This record gives structure tokens, sequence and C-alpha cells, in this order.
């Protein structure tokens, strides 16, 4: 039904079986590997200590930014217990969104701290580093319950 | 809409994730990984022995080694390189990719699989642990000829451990061959006929048959030798035909062995060429027939290793070797026709396969020259034979093993090895090999026999030994890029989220997740040819494949 | 059992020896096996002596000191462990060795040290029967005594954690039965067997660990 | 307990499951020192000194690697 | 199972022809007559391939086509239940260690060590064989 | 002949060859894309990353900012 | 799915072929050093007792038929006839082993030893390995009987019975060949 972009096939199950050209990659994140690994480790060890998922979004928010962020949070696995940080570098906009279960655990005192750290580190031009700093601060703020 | 991923996949795995799984596992993927790692460790040990030998061979005179030590060195080098690296790396690759290629969830006997692995490991350790004896390790040749291996001559305890370790490893190999034959015969997808299975699978089948022919007779001969050494058993007594009896039995075992360590690597390059030429394999049934003919002929030439004894029927064996030289040429022509008129790209596996082609061609030419008894009458037991079998052995096992590692690392780990490090590795290996083993032809042509610990300055051949030692040190330093690459790329390194990271792949292993799940498959495609994954990923091509196939 | 082995196996044949005399000796040594670790310590300890004003401290003083240190540290372990861990409660239920990895690794390390000392006591017998040099056996014991116990510790720790993870897998899924299906669209499944209730989708509901062993074979 | 995670050690609340890292670091250093001292008063021969220095260097390298990686954040 | 048996029969034909040719050409034209070693080896190589090909023929002549033997077959044809495949087991490494003990005892001539290794081999093979057949403890 | 020559060649040729081959090969560019600069527009597809660690739609709050 | 040809059967048959190659090695050893011994090649202190070698051969040939009766009983799923026929086969195999050992004792008492001559060497190395294979078969019989005792009878148990059956048949045929080669041809 879809495009199946030149190498993909729909199998006897719903799984797609894609391919890659012999020299190219299959990820294409415009950040260094030792940046992505530090972000992954921060994101994992903050969640393990706060007992809540942490999520990061970098695409556009070409609408009401808060409304778009709250529509985005719906795609996190367990959205009721999750904290999301969305950033638009085109609109220079930052948003943080909460969940129903993660409430009263130390969050309202941590979201502006995280926004402040993220903005402060974006003022130099370090996107991944600002994300890491914000996630560290927020995860150190939140408490398990 | 959106999908939740991670910034980077997990690097290592939780604490306590491997050790107990390693002791209790029964899955062929992990067993093949263990095969590969231990075989490469043994390769490093054998290469260290070879470096010591080269260092002594330069600069006439005995600088730091003794005669006994040099003898132990070439004995153990040959033993390790031939029986602790190549024969088990064959079954490593088999356990890695044969069930995925026939479409099975498992091997036939998963506990016999692990038994074979552990038997290999402990037999190799038993045979190597002769160096800690005051007499040293075995110091007769790798061939262990007739009266030199009794208890009068060679009375130490290293040869005993050698014999028993070889027996244990041979039992492991026999069990592995039985397992592979049964797996290919019984377990097979519900549409895959025997003339739709890959050439690698065909070659593993044939190699297992040869294993079952060759190894039991070596076990019998070794038990006879142990009976002699421990009970005075008159079996290899030269008062009988005991001197030639040993040679006949040993070479009947030993030539099928050098073919056992060649056909799976022929199969490896036969899998690799079509993917990077974007074309079908040229002469599928012809390659199958050539494999079968080589296998049949390989058990009837054994005595071309006995030309200079004056006790063999020369024309029979000479004609048989001249005959066996032909299907290899047919196979070469099929490999050339596969690449002919394609769209060639040269990544690391393709580069290594082309290097294999060149090196093995030169080695096979020197061998077919070696098959003439009047020429062997001069060039036997010299460095010409050493250069020959190093060309053929290196070209097949080293180059095809590296090509297969670079090919199937994504399929077994989910990561990609680096390409610049791989190109550096390849060029270092190529230059070092051709620097170390080319001048040895001339070296042995002017009189210089093999297994010589020392020579004189008034003899010739002193600059050529220096050149060969330079080349050997290049070959030694060529392993650091590869080891660093594997060590870095296992944990870091580009992830693979698709099937078939090398586009245009075949053989049903590129139609599953890149790290395959336990039981290897969540679905199967319709099997109409020997390129089921190709027809699955490119359905607009099946018509154009059936149409223009028999043009020629 | 004791009568059978006291009748069928010869032990301490004193007549093959003679009476003790200060001038004769034999290659025989090695007291009964429960005293062998002291003999091995005396064999592999290096000769470190001290000489100061008209006095002397020989090398076997080290052996005596290590022996007394072991004899002191053995009865003090409960108090040392309760001080370290801070656990002063009453206990009537036992622990499984896999659930206490640090203590299991400590015990494995101590057993490895004891086994090295016990093998070092039969230096000459080992060198004679297994063709190894006497100097080689001495140095092998001397180096193993320091490098083997921590290796055993590391391996024991990881092994206990692996056993725990095996238990957790069996608690999350069912017992693996060994039977494979083919699922007409070409998938291979393994047909687990649950120990408790299942959901509406058929997959078993995960259970909690309770300090008891879990079945791993279907026939048990 | 002083503390490990149940994602690292599943049965962390059933028994002693954590030993500090400084203990192991200084223990490795002391074992290296003992191996080095064990060649004082060298009796004739030097083949065993090579084994001594080899094992001491290997232990020091292991300890240093672990310390470095824990310091730069690639462990824990 | 036609192609497997055909393969083994081709091998049998070649091995038998080579065996008889070598035997005759050494009975004549050779130094001391028949060679008596390569002849025996070739004869029993023929016997090996013959046994295997005969078993395959006899199981094939009393069988109906399997889905892997059959082109134009669908994956839905092989749906069902395959046999039993052993999950995790620790008995192979114990069998290997027992065999290694016996082999060291045979290398260094130590009859007590050979006896201990044989006893260990018996015990570990029994462990392997009885693994999925022991019942619950009867108390 | 000329012990110094022999040892110099055997010890030095491999390292020089290693150095020149490394300078040729390891100084090239890999397939990894270049790091994105905030001065340029965001051209990549949308990115969503999660933690995966806590294992088994009513919003509870939020916050905003403009750098 | 059910892939009707049995898998353990195939594995056993191919391993039996390998063991045939092992005995090929032994036979080559024996046939060499007979072409060297001139004239009366079995030396004078060597005289073969045909009054002991034919009875044990008959007992082994009868073992083959009792084992075939056991597998016939196995194919119709009752365990007790299987147990009876296999106990009989075990007893006959033990009788063969004891006869061989007694003949060895009598042959060493006043003559051939391994270090004595070349004939004694080839003889003992060729027949003692066959004896070890018989002992392996006996151990296999015991293990199979215990496994049939310890659980419910199934087609897997029947397959185990069948594969042990033709292992025993292989051993009997190898003995026939060795006996005909050594005692009659000479
Ligand atoms: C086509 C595909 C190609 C295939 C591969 C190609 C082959 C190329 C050749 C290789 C060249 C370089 C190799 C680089 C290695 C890559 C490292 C990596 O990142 O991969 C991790 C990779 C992933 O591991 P994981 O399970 O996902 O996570 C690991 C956990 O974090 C932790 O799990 P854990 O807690 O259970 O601990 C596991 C334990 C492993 O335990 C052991 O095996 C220890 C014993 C081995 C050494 C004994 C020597 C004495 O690890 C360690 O011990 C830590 C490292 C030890 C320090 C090294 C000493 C430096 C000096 O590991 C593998 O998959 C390797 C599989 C098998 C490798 C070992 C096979 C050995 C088989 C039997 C050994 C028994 C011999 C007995 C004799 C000696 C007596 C003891
Ligand atoms: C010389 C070396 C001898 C090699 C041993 C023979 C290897 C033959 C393997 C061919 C087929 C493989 C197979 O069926 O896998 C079963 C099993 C592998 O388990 P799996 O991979 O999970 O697959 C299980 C199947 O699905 C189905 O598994 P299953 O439960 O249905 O098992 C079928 C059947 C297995 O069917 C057979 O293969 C029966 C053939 C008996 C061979 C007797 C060997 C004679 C020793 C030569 C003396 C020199 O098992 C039995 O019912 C009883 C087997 C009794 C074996 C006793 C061997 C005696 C060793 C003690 C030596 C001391 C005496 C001399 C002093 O392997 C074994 O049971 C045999 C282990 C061999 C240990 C190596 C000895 C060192
Ligand atoms: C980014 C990478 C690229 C960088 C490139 C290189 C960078 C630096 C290079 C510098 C030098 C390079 C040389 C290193 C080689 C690297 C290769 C390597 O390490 O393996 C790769 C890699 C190592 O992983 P990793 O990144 O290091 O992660 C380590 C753990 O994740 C986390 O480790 P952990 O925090 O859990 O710590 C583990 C360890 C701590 O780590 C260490 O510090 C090292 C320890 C070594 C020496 C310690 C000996 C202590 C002895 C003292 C005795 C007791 C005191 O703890 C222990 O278990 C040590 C045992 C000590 C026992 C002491 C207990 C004391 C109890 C109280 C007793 C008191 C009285 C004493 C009396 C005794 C008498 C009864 O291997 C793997 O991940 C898996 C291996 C897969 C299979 C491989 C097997 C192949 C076999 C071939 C055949
Ligand atoms: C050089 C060696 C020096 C010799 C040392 C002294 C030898 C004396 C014998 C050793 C101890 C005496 C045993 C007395 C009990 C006898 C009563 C009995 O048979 O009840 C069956 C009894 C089951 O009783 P249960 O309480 O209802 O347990 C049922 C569970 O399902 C249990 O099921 P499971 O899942 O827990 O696993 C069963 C496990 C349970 O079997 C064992 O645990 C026995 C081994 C424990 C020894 C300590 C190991 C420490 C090593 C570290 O056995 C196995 O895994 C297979 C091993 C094969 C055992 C038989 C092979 C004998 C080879 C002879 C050559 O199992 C056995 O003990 C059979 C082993 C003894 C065989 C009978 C005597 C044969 C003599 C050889 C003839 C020549
Ligand atoms: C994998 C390893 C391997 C391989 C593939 C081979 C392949 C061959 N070998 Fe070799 N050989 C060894 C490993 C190998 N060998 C070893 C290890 C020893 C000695 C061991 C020891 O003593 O320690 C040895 C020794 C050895 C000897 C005895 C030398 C001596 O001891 O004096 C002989 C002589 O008959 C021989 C012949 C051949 C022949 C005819 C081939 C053929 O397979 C090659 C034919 C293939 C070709 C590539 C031909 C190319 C085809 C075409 C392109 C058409 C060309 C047309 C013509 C020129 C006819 N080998
Ligand atoms: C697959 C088989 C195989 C392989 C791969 C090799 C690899 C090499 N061989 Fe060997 N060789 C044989 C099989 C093989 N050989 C056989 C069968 C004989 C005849 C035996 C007989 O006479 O009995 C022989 C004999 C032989 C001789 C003649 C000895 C004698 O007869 O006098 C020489 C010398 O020129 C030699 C050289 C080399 C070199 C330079 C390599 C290089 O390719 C290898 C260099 C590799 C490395 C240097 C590894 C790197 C080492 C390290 C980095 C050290 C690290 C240390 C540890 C990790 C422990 N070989
Ligand atoms: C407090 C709390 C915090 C922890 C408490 C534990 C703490 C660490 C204890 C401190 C350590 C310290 C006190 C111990 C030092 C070591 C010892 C006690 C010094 C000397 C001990 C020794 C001389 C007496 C033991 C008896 C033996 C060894 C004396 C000599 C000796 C004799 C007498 C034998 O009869 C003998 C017979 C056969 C073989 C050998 C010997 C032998 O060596
Ligand atoms: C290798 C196996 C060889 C043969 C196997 C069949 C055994 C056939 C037994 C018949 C031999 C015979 O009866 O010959 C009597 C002679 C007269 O020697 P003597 O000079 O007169 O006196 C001097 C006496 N102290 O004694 C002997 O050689 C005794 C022979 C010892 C028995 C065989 C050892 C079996 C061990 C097998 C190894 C398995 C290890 C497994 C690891 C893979
Ligand atoms: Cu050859
Ligand atoms: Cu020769």
């Amino acid at each position: 039904e879809l495009d199946l972009p030149y190498g993909s096939a729909l199998t006897s199950s719903g799984r797609i079986s894609a391919v890659t050209e012999p020299g190219e990659l299959s990820v294409h994140y415009p950040f260094p590997t030792m940046d992505l690994v530090v972000l992954d480790d921060a994101l994992k060890y903050g969640s393990r200590a706060a007992k809540a998922r942490f999520a990061v979004y970098i695409g556009p928010l070409g609408a009401d930014t808060a409304a778009t962020a709250r529509e985005i949070l719906a795609n996190v696995p367990t959205p009721e217990n999750a904290v999301l940080l969305a950033v638009s570098p085109d609109q220079r906009a930052i948003e943080v969104v909460y969940g129903a279960d993660v409430k009263g655990r130390g969050i309202e005192s941590a979201a502006p701290l995280g926004v402040s750290a993220a903005a402060a580190s974006f003022k130099e031009g370090n996107l991944i580093d600002g994300l890491i700093s914000a996630v560290r601060v927020m995860s150190a703020g939140v408490s398990p319950a | 809409e959106l999908e939740a991923r991670r910034p980077f996949p997990e690097r290592m795995g939780p604490k306590g994730n491997l050790i107990y799984k390693l002791i209790t596992t029964t899955d062929h993927k992990l067993i093949g990984i263990m095969y590969c790692v231990v075989c490469f460790a043994f390769f490093l040990v054998g290469g260290l022995m070879a470096l010591f030998m080269r260092t002594e061979l330069a600069m006439p005179g005995l600088q730091f080694l003794s005669n006994e030590q040099f003898n132990q060195l070439f004995t153990m080098h040959g033993t390790v390189m031939l029986l602790f690296y190549a024969t088990p790396i064959v079954f490593g690759f088999a356990n890695l990719v044969l069930p995925l290629q026939i479409g099975a969830p498992d091997v036939a006997f998963p506990r016999l699989n692990a038994l074979s692995f552990w038997l290999f490991l402990f037999g190799a350790l038993i045979a190597i642990a002769g160096f800690i004896t005051p007499g040293g390790a075995a110091d007769f040749g790798w061939t262990a000829y007739s009266p030199l291996t009794d208890a009068i001559h060679s009375p130490g305890a290293g040869g005993d451990l050698w014999i028993m370790g070889l027996a244990v490893g041979g039992l492991g190999t026999i069990l592995g061959g039985v397992n592979m034959i049964t797996t290919v015969v019984c377990m097979r997808a519900p549409g895959m006929t025997m003339f739709r299975m890959p050439i690698f699978t065909w070659n593993i089948l044939v190699t297992s048959i040869l294993v079952l022919i060759a190894f039991p007779i070596l076990t019998a001969a070794l038990f006879g030798l142990a009976a002699d050494r421990h009970l005075g058993a008159h079996i290899y007594d030269p008062a009988n035909g005991g001197v030639l009896l040993w040679q006949h039995l040993f070479w009947f075992f030993g030539h099928p062995e050098v073919y056992i360590i060649a056909l799976p690597f022929f199969g490896i390059v036969s899998e690799i060429f079509p993917v990077f030429s974007r074309k079908p394999i040229f002469g599928y049934t012809t390659l199958i027939y050539a494999t079968l003919a080589i296998a049949a002929l390989s058990v009837a030439v054994w005595a071309h290793h006995m030309y200079a004894t004056g006790a063999v029927l020369l024309p029979f064996f000479s004609f048989m070797t001249f005959l066996i030289a032909v299907p290899t040429g047919i196979k070469f022509f099929n490999w050339i026709g596969t690449m002919w008129k394609g769209q060639l790209t040269f990544e690391t596996p393709m580069l290594f396969s082309v290097g294999f082609l060149i090196t093995f061609l030169l080695g096979g030419l020197s061998g077919v020259l070696l098959a003439s008894p009047p020429l062997d009458f001069h060039v036997t037991d010299s460095y010409f034979v050493i250069a020959h079998f190093h060309y053929v052995l290196f070209g097949t096992i080293v180059f095809a093993t590296y090509a297969g590692i670079y090919f199937w690392f994504p399929k077994m780990t989910g990561r990609l090895l680096d390409e610049r490090l791989g190109k550096l590795h390849f060029w270092l290996t190529f230059i070092g090999f051709h620097t170390t083993f080319l001048v040895q032809h001339w070296l042995g042509d002017e009189g210089m026999p093999r297994r010589y610990a020392d020579y004189l300055p008034t003899d010739g051949f002193t600059t050529l030994n220096v050149i060969s030692t330079v080349g050997a040190f290049i070959l030694g330093v060529s392993m650091l890029p590869f080891v660093w690459n594997v060590f870095k790329s296992w944990r870091y390194g580009e992830p693979v989220t698709v099937d078939d990271p090398w586009g245009y792949g075949n053989s049903l292993e590129w139609a599953t997740s890149c790290p395959p799940p336990r039981h290897n498959f969540t679905e199967l495609p319709r099997i109409r040819s020997e390129r089921p994954a190709f027809e699955l990923h490119y359905p607009h091509m099946v018509e154009r494949m059936r149409a223009e196939a028999h043009v020629g | 059992v004791l009568g059978l082995m006291g009748g069928l196996l010869q032990i301490n044949p004193i007549w093959n020896l003679g009476p003790y005399k200060p001038s004769q000796v034999s290659a025989g040594s090695q007291p009964d096996f429960y005293m062998m670790w002291t003999e091995g310590l005396a064999r592999i300890w290096p000769p470190w002596e001290f000489y100061f004003w008209h006095h002397t401290i020989p090398a076997p003083v080290w052996v005596a000191v290590i022996m007394g240190l072991v004899f002191v540290l053995l009865p003090a372990y409960p108090f040392l462990e309760k001080r370290f861990t801070g656990d002063y409660a009453h206990h009537n239920l036992l622990q499984r060795p896999r659930d206490v990895p640090v203590r299991t690794a400590i015990g494995a390390m101590a057993i490895a040290f004891y086994m090295v000392l016990t093998l070092a006591a039969m230096n000459d017998i080992i060198a004679l029967k297994f063709h190894i040099s006497l100097n080689a056996t001495t140095w092998i014991g001397r180096i193993g005594m320091v490098i083997l116990p921590p290796f055993v510790y590391f391996i024991t720790y990881r092994w206990c954690i692996g056993l725990q993870r095996s238990d957790r897998s069996v608690l999350e899924h069912g017992v693996e039965t060994g039977i494979i299906k083919r699922l007409p669209h070409g998938a291979y499944i393994e047909l687990h067997q649950p120990l408790g209730p299942v959901d509406e989708h058929g997959h078993p509901i995960p259970l909690q660990y309770q300090g008891a062993p879990l079945p791993k074979r279907m026939n048990k | 307990h002083t503390g490990v995670d149940v994602e690292d050690v599943p049965s962390a609340e059933w028994g002693w499951s954590h030993m500090p890292i400084g203990v192991m670091h200084i223990g490795g250093l002391l074992s290296a020192a003992f191996l080095l001292v064990m060649m004082r008063g060298n009796h004739v021969g030097h083949v065993e000194d090579w084994f001594l220095i080899g094992f001491a260097a290997v232990i020091v390298a292991l300890v240093g690697r672990n310390w470095w990686l824990r310091r730069r954040g690639w462990i824990r | 199972m036609h192609i497997e048996a055909r393969l083994f029969e081709i091998l049998t034909a070649f091995f038998a022809l080579a065996a008889v040719v070598y035997a005759v050409l050494t009975a004549m034209f050779a130094t001391g007559g028949v060679e008596w070693a390569g002849t025996t080896a070739l004869v029993l190589t023929t016997g090996l391939t013959l046994i295997t090909g005969t078993f395959f023929r006899f199981v094939a002549r009393r069988l109906d086509t399997r889905p892997e033997d059959y082109e134009d077959a669908e994956i839905s044809d092989g749906a069902g239940e395959l046999g039993f495949f052993a999950p995790h087991s620790w008995w192979p490494i114990l069998i290997s260690l027992s065999f290694s003990t016996a082999a060291v005892g045979a290398a260094l001539w130590l009859p007590w060590l050979i006896a201990a290794g044989v006893a260990f081999v018996i015990t570990s093979v029994c462990g392997l064989v009885f693994e999925y057949y022991w019942g619950p403890e009867k108390h | 002949m000329s012990t110094a020559l022999t040892h110099g060649l055997i010890g030095g040729v491999p390292l020089v060859l290693f150095a020149v081959l490394a300078l040729i090969f390891l100084t090239r560019k890999g397939p990894h894309p270049d790091t994105y600069k905030m001065s340029d527009p965001w051209t990549h597809a949308p990115i969503l990353w999660a933690a995966e660690e806590p294992r088994e739609v009513v919003i509870g709050g939020g916050a905003s900012g403009k750098w | 799915s059910l892939n009707r040809p049995n898998m353990v059967s195939v594995g056993t048959i191919v391993w039996l072929s390998s063991e045939l190659m092992f005995f090929a090695g032994l036979f080559a050893m024996y046939f060499t050093a007979r072409a060297q011994a001139g004239g009366a090649w079995p030396p004078e202190p060597t005289e073969l007792n045909l009054a002991l070698a034919v009875p044990v051969t008959l007992v082994l040939i009868a073992s083959s038929f009792t084992c075939q009766m056991g597998v016939f009983a196995a194919e119709r799923g009752d365990v007790f006839g299987l147990r009876r026929w296999y106990v009989i086969t075990f007893l006959m195999g033990l009788f063969f082993v004891l006869g061989q050992g007694y003949e060895y004792i009598h042959l060493v008492e006043h003559g051939t030893t391994i270090p004595g001559s070349a004939y004694g060497s080839v003889f003992y190395l060729a027949t003692g390995f066959h004896g070890l294979h018989v002992i392996g078969g006996l151990v296999a019989f015991v293990l199979l009987l215990a496994r049939t005792k310890m659980s419910k009878f199934t087609p897997a148990q029947a397959t185990a019975a069948i594969v042990v059956s033709y292992y025993w048949h292989f051993v009997d045929i190898v003995w026939i060949a060795l006996f005909a080669t050594i005692y009659f041809v000479r």
C-alpha cells in the first residue's frame, strides 16, 4: 500500500524487510557517536533513578507549541508516567510536558530549571549538550513514588 | 507518525550476562562466536612461533635459539596453525550461517554441538601443554615420520601429549561432521530443494563427508603409535614394512585434510562475489559438479607426498593429481564469469576475495608444477614446497576467513566494522605476505632444504632470508588494525536496523533481522530459486531474472 | 563404608619405613591432608630473614604468623560481616548461595587459596608423576598463591549473577519445553509452559521471586 | 544494603551484593607490589623475573583502565 | 530423499572403480606386489559410502514427497510441530573434562588416572542420557 | 652482513610502511554525517528518543521557553 | 513438518560408517607385516584354539537375533518383551567377552605377547579394540534399559532401542570379518 522505498517488502507478517546500499548507513543522526552515547546514558540513568521515562524531541512545532508537544507525548510507550522535552531550533522554542502519574513527585520545581539549563546551553550553539544538561537537572529533581 | 528509538544501542549488556550462558548454551550462533574467538587466539600463538623462527633464520649462526628449540618451534607452529585454527574455523563458520541458509531453527543435535566445541578446546590445550615439560614439546615434524617418533629416539613426554590431544580433537571434529550432515539432510525449509540451497551449504556437506572419511584412520594410526611407545608393540618396526605403513596411513589422512580446509572457503567467496557484482552466480550446477569431482578425486592422490621414497607407483598418482587440477580451473572460470560485466564495488569483503583469487592462482600454479615427479625429485623437501603451500593456505583460509568475517559481522552482532581500518589491514596483509613468501621459491631452488635451524655464510641465500624476515614482521604487525577494529566495533560502531546491510544479497540469511532472534526466523518467503532474499527485496526483477538467464 | 575402605585400602604401612633416626631421610614428606596447607606454606614462602643486634628472626616465623592469623580470623567472621553489612536482625530462614554473591565469592577465593597451598605440599610427587620441573612447580605455586584467588572471586561473582538472571527469565516466561512449531506463515516458536495464570492473550503473567528454586526441566 | 540496583543484581535485597571499588583497586596494587618484592634476594636465574614483571604490569594496567573509565564516566 | 542417495551412489561408484584399479595395477607392475594399505583404505571407503547410500535408498523407496523435496510447495505445507530440541545443558563440558582426564592418564602412563577418567566418562554420559527422563523425587 | 643494516631494515621498514599507509587511509572521511550547526535550518526528519528503562493521555502539566 | 525419515537413525548410521573407517586403519596395520613374515608367518609358539573361537562366534551371531527380537517387541509398544530380549542379549555379550578374555589368558600363558613379536602385536591390537567396542555396546544396553525403567514408553524410546540394535549388528558384522580373516584365511 505504501511506497516501500526500493528494497523494502511487506512479509507474511506485518514486518518490513528493508535493505541498505553497500556503503551507506541506516541511522543518519547529525551528531557524534560519543555525544549520542552520553545522551543515552544520561537518559537511561535519570529514568532508572526517578522511576519515570524521559523523552526528547527535536523536530518542528509549527503550530501552538504546547499543543503540538502534548500531541507528541502521546507516542511515548507509557505516556502517563513520562516527562518529555521538545525543542525546535528553527523557531528557537523549548517545551516540557508531564504525565498524569508523574505529578507531585518534585516536577514543578524542576521543569523551569531544565528549561533554563537548556536555554543557557543553547545560547552557545550546543544542542546535544543542552539536552544532556537539561535532562540531568530534571532527573536529579524528580523523585520516585 | 513517530517512533521512539534510543540515541545509541546498548554497548555491552548487563553484568552477569555471558559467563553462565557460555557454560550452558546450546545455540549455534553463540557456539560459532566461541569457535571464532578461540581459533583466532590460537592463530596469534602460532604466528608468534613463526616470528621466533624467522628471527633466528635471519643472520647465519645460532644467535638465541637452540637446535632442539627450533625443532619444537616449527613442529608446534605447523600443528597449531593446521589443527587448532583452520579445521575448527570451518565449523565456526558452519555453525554461524548454515541453519540460517537452509531455513532451520536449530542444528540436529544441539548438545553434541557443544560437546564438539569443548572437545576441541581441551584437546588443543592438552597438546599445547608439552612446553612445560623439561624435555619440551614435540620436536619431530608435523608429519611425525616413521622411526623418529618411537621411544628410543624422541623419548620425552611431549609427543605423548601431542598424540592424545590430536585424538581428542579428532573425536570432536568427527562429531561436528556427523552433526552437519544430519542437519543438512533433515532440517530444511518446506520449499528449499537440494538444488536451491547455497554453494556454501553444498561445500560444508561435502567437507563433512571428507572429514568422516579422513579422521578415523588418523585416530587408528595414533592409537597404534601410542601402543608402540607405551608397550613396545612392533607395529611400525622397520623390520616389517613399518616405515612405509605409517607414511601411507598418515598421507591418506593428510591430503583430504588440506582439501577439508579449502572447500568451505571456496564456498565463502562464491557467496561473496554475486552480492558485490549485482549478478547471479555463474554456473551454479557446474560449481556443484566441480565440488563433487574434487571431493571424489581427493582420496586417490595421497602418495604424491611420497615421490622420493622409491616405493610408490608414480604414474597412477601423477595422473590423478594432474586430473584433480582441472575442476579448480573450472571453478576459477566460473568466479571470473560472475564478476564479468557487472557493477563492481570494492568494499572490504570484495577486496579480500580478489586478493584470495590472485594468491591462490599463484599457489595452484606452483602446485601443478610440483605434481611432476621428475621436478619434485629436485624441489622436494625444500623451501619451494614451503612457498607453495603457504601461498595456497594463506590465499584460501586467511583471505576467505577475513572476507567472511567482514561479510557476516553485521549479521551476527548488529554493528558494522570500520572500512578505512579494513583497507589498511588488507593492504598491510597483502604487502607483507608477498614480501615474506615470494623469494622462497628461488631460496629453495638453490639448495636450501626445509627445517634447517642454521646455515653457513659461504652458502648462498643470506639476503633473501633477511627480506623474508622483513616481510614476516610486516605480516606480524598487520594484525593490530584488525584486532583494534573488532574490539572497537563490537561495542561502538554503526548500528544496522535493516536486513541485508550489503544490498543485493541472497541465500535467505539476509531475509531476517540483522541480529537474528532465537530460532532465527519470524517468517519465511516463497522459495523459487537460489536467490530468495533477492526476489523478496526486488520483486520487479523476477521477470528480468528468468528471462535473460541463459543468454551466455 | 568405613569398614569396607579400612579393609580394602592400605594406609600408613609403617613397616616399609623404619624407626625414626636423626641421620636417615627419604623423599617422603607431606603430613595428613588436613595439615598439608601449613607444609605447602612452608615450602613456597620466600626466605626473608632479619638480622639486628645479636639476634635473628628466621623465615618460618612467617608461617607461624600466617597460621595464627587464619586461626584468629576464622571464628571472627560473623561479627566482621555484621559490622560491615550493618545487619543485626534475627534469622531462621537460609540464603541460597547465588543470592549472596559477595560472600560466595569470598568463600570461593578462600577455597582457591587453600587448594593452592594443598597442591604446593605435593611438589615432589607432582613433579615426578606429571613430568614438570621441581623449580617450576615451586614458582608456579608461589605465583598462583597471589594471582588465582582474585580471578576465582571475579568469576564466582559473575556466575552467581548469571544464575540469578536465569531464575528471573524462568519467572518472567514459562518453563522451556524444547518443542518447536512452524506457524504457517513461517515463524518458529518454542511452546513455553506457565507456572501460574495467563492473560487473555495467552502469555503467562510474570511472578515474583521468593527465595526458592524454580523448575528448569519439564520432566521434573 | 549500602546499595546496588535491581537492574544490575536482581536479588540485591536478599543478600550482600556490593563491595566498594577502592578495596579492589588497592588490593590489585598490593598484589602487584607483592609480586615485585617476591624477587628480592634473587637466587640464580631470571626467567621467573619476566613472569613476575609481566603479571605485575598486567594487573596495574587492568586497575588503571578501570580507574580511568570510571573517572571519565564510561562506567557507572 | 533421492538426491542424497544419488550423491552417495556416485561417490561409491568412483571409490569402487579406483579401489579395483589400484589393487590390480599394484598386483602387477609394483615392487612387492599388492600395496595392502591403500587397497584396504579404498575398499572400506567404498564400504562407508555404500552403507550410507544404501540406507538412504531404502528409506527413500518407502517414503512420500516431503515439502523440501517438492518444488511448487508453499510454506503453509510445513506448518505443524517439529521434534524436541534441547535447551540449555551443562553436561557436555563435564563429558569433555572426563575424556581429557582419561587422555592425560593415557599420555602419561598412569593406570589409576585412566581408571578414574573412565569412571568419570561413564558417570557424565549417564548424566547426559538421563537428563530429560528423570522423574520427580518420590520422597 | 652488516648486523646494523640487518636489524635496521627489519625493525624500521614495517613501521615506515605502517605510518605511510595509515596517513593514506585513516585521514579520509567516513560515512558518518557532519555535526549539525544551530545557525543552519533543521533539515533532518523529526527525532524522538526515549529511555526504555522503566518497563512493565491525561496531561499533568507543562512549561515553555524561548531560549 | 514431521519430516518422516528419523534423525537419530541417520546420525547413528553415519557414525557407524566413520567407525568402519577406524577398523579400516586397523586392518591395514594387520595386513602389513603379514606380507613380510615369510613361510610360516604365524610363529611357532603361536597355535590358535579353534575349539573356543567358533562357540563364541556362534553366541554373538545368536545375540544378533535376540536383539532383533527385542526391536520387534519395541516396535509394538510393550516394554517387557523388550527388557527380556535385551537382558538375554546382554548376557550373551558378557559370555562372549569372558570367552575372549579366557582365550587371551591362555594365549599369554605360554606364548604371544604384545612386546613378544609382530604377530602378537597385530593380533592383540586388532581384537582388543573390538572387545572394547563390545563393552561399549553392553554399557549402552544397560543405559537404555534403565531409561525404559524410569519413564513412560514413547516413540523416542523406540528409536533409541532401534539405534542401539543396529549398533550391535555393526559390531557383530565386524567380528565376523575379523574372525574369518584371522582364523581361516591365515
Ligand atoms: C589448502 C591447502 C592446499 C591446496 C589447496 C593444495 C593444492 C594442490 N597441491 Fe599441495 N600441499 C599442501 C597444501 C595444499 N595443496 C601442504 C600443506 C603440503 C605439504 C605439507 C607438508 O609436507 O608439511 C602440500 C604438498 C604438495 C605436494 C608434495 C610436495 C613435496 O612434499 O615435495 C604436491 C605434489 O604433488 C602438491 C600438489 C598440489 C596440487 C596439484 C594442487 C591442486 O589442487 C592445485 C591445482 C589448482 C590450480 C589453481 C590450477 C589452476 C587452474 C587453472 C586456472 C587452469 C590452469 C592450467 C594448468 C596450468 C593445468 N601439494
Ligand atoms: C594455516 C597454516 C599456516 C599459517 C597461517 C602459517 C603462517 C606463517 N608461517 Fe608457517 N607453516 C605451516 C603452516 C602455516 N603457517 C606448516 C604446515 C609448516 C610446515 C611445518 C613443518 O615443517 O612441520 C609451516 C612452516 C613455516 C616455516 C619453515 C619452518 C621450517 O621448516 O624451518 C616458515 C619460515 O619461513 C613459516 C613462516 C610463516 C609466517 C611468516 C606466517 C605468517 O602468515 C604468520 C605471522 C603472524 C603473526 C606474526 C601473528 C601475530 C603475532 C603476534 C601479534 C604476537 C602476539 C602473541 C600472542 C597473542 C600470544 N612457516
Ligand atoms: Cu598433497
Ligand atoms: Cu619427505
